[PDB]
């Protein structure tokens, strides 16, 4: 006997992190191309050493270095889909069967042995 | 033969001779950095040490562009040597970012409320919404020894089981003190899994559940024997194989990040204005 | 909890805690009621605190190789 | 345990001695069955255990 | 350039491009790594 059955708000506070710290170090620069100091930041946001150049000023290779902001944020997301994605009853027992409901329907075939 | 919570009272009125089956009182109510430093302080020691070689090397745009390209290393000349030590410690970067994903992807696999939230007289967060039997035993204890809580819990009266029932499955009420056993039942008993208070295993009294006889007649020694023999037949695991059968049986690691990030941000600044200085000098 | 060195299971028999006497000791009823009030007054729960409380429980190769490689090369550029 | 000599099932220990009268009280963890409740006196048990 | 971009100018809306797509390249690199994972399963 068996039984059958039927078979978002982490981008813009980024992208304001990306255009902060483009005026501000390049005001700083200029103290003592800011359309290009904002594509040079989000390119290098986007896990890409952009264009050729190098900052003159060594401080701001420095924060380059430390913002390895990317890496962290690509560990992010593959921790994400390592979480969202693919990380995740028979007759003998209860769950449904021995205490049922009437939303778990029975039948058998009427004038038989069963 | 009715169940009843052994009080002094009832032990005072009637006789109790059993084994009694044991319960007690309680209310229905409805990380990745020890990774990084490990490795971290390896591979700047190793840092350390492939710059000093690498400088080395070209005993023969140098002093900056070193660690720079060491740090793009992970991040993804003409000394062919130089070239094969990016070659083999670019190979190192692989491997060490491969088995800290794979470490990550390892990561990706309320019991002292009596006191500050019910016994703690006139302030919760949202105000005191209690539940009672008016009868039982449990109205009784806490009448005798938590009167505050007695009259914080007789403002709202429950005509059941049932009433408190659908009003903690609404959320129209937050508390009702019941019996604990019987709640234990009703962990074998609901299906949605909004189900049953904190499941610590400690039960807020210790009585028991048995029968009631008559003081001093002649009187059921061997009903005693017979119901321990039972219960050391093993015929209790039966009688709840029987019926007790169960059913149900971020934003803080952005915001840890995000203050590591304003540190090197003040440090960074501290360094700037040491910089500006150091013309004056 | 204390030695850190683990159960396994389910309590796989319901046992209690007894005590020993002799027998025609009368003074039980009022003991069996300081046992309820010990468990009504929370004796019980100060003995629970007090006791329960107490829960407890390549690279060297790569240099040498480099090392090698350097004289080669250097013996190959003063060559060619 | 049963004596080896003529039919004896005796108690030893803390309930051979109480058995015996040694002993006013006896305060042990003690799982009684029924071949300890069938010859004592006892109050209510009170921790519960598996 | 295209296959490079899977594989880690002066025209700024041509970055534009490589930024975006690059973005494409990298969510179908992380679906697929997922993809053989389920596999690996």
């Amino acid at each position: 006997l068996t039984i059958l059955v039927k078979k978002s708000t982490l981008w813009l506070l980024v992208g304001l992190s990306v255009h902060v710290v483009a005026v501000m170090l390049y005001l700083l620069d200029r103290f003592s191309t800011l359309s290009s100091a904002m594509w040079f930041s989000w390119g290098v946001l986007l896990n890409s050493g952009i264009g050729e150049g190098a900052p003159r000023s060594f401080s701001a290779r420095i924060l380059g270095m430390v913002w390895g902001f990317a890496m962290i944020i690509v560990a992010s997301y593959t921790a994400n889909l390592a979480a969202f994605l693919v990380l995740d009853i028979t007759g003998i027992n209860d769950p449904r069967l021995r205490n049922p409901s009437d939303k778990f329907i029975y039948a058998t075939v009427k004038q038989s042995s069963v | 033969v009715g169940s009843l919570t052994i009080n002094e009272e009832r032990s005072e009125v009637v006789d109790f001779s059993v084994p009694f089956i044991e319960t007690g009182i309680s209310v229905m109510v409805s990380f990745l950095e020890p990774f990084s430093a490990c490795v971290w302080v390896m591979m700047f020691v190793m840092l350390l040490i492939v710059s000093a070689v690498a400088v080395f090397v070209f005993e023969y745009v140098t002093i900056g562009k070193a660690i720079w390209l060491l740090w793009g290393l992970v991040f993804n000349p003409k000394g062919t040597t130089s070239k094969i030590m990016v070659s083999v410690w670019a190979f190192f970067a692989v491997i060490f970012l491969a088995s800290y994903t794979a470490n990550l992807a390892a990561f990706m696999i309320v019991s002292g409320l009596s006191d500050k939230k019910f016994q703690r007289p006139n302030d919760f967060s949202p105000p005191f919404r209690f539940g009672t039997v008016p009868n039982g035993s449990t109205e009784r204890n806490i009448r005798n020894n938590y009167a505050e809580m007695h009259a914080y819990m007789g403002k709202f009266n429950q005509r059941g089981v049932d009433d408190a029932l659908l009003s903690l499955k609404t959320g129209k009420l937050d508390a009702f003190i019941y019996d604990a056993a019987v709640l234990n039942y009703m962990a074998g008993r609901d299906e949605g899994c909004k189900l049953v208070t904190i499941g610590s295993g400690k039960v807020f009294a210790s009585t028991g559940y048995g029968i009631a006889i008559q003081k001093d007649s002649g009187w059921k020694r061997q009903v005693d024997l017979a119901i321990l023999q039972l219960f050391g037949d093993g015929e209790m695991e039966e009688l709840e194989a029987l019926w007790l059968t169960g059913i149900c049986h971020d934003i803080d690691n952005m915001a840890g990040v995000f203050y590591m990030l304003g540190a090197a941000m003040a440090l960074s600044l501290i360094t700037f204005i040491s910089e500006h200085l150091f013309y004056w000098q | 909890s204390q030695k850190c060195d683990v159960t396994t299971g389910e309590l796989f028999f319901r046992s209690g805690f007894g005590i020993g006497m002799r027998k025609d000791s009368p003074w039980k009823q009022q003991v069996s009621l300081s046992i309820l009030k010990s468990h009504e007054n929370g004796f019980m729960e100060d003995l629970d605190k007090t006791w329960v409380r107490y829960q407890e429980c390549l690279v060297a190769g790569g240099i040498v190789a480099g090392i090698f490689l350097i004289f080669i090369e250097i013996a190959y550029k003063s060559r060619a | 345990e049963r004596v080896q000599n003529s039919n004896k099932k005796e108690w030893n220990g803390m309930m051979g001695e109480l058995l015996s009268g040694q002993a006013d009280m006896i305060v042990a963890p003690l799982t009684i069955n029924n071949e300890r409740a069938q010859y004592i006196e006892f109050s209510k048990p009170f921790k519960y255990q598996g």
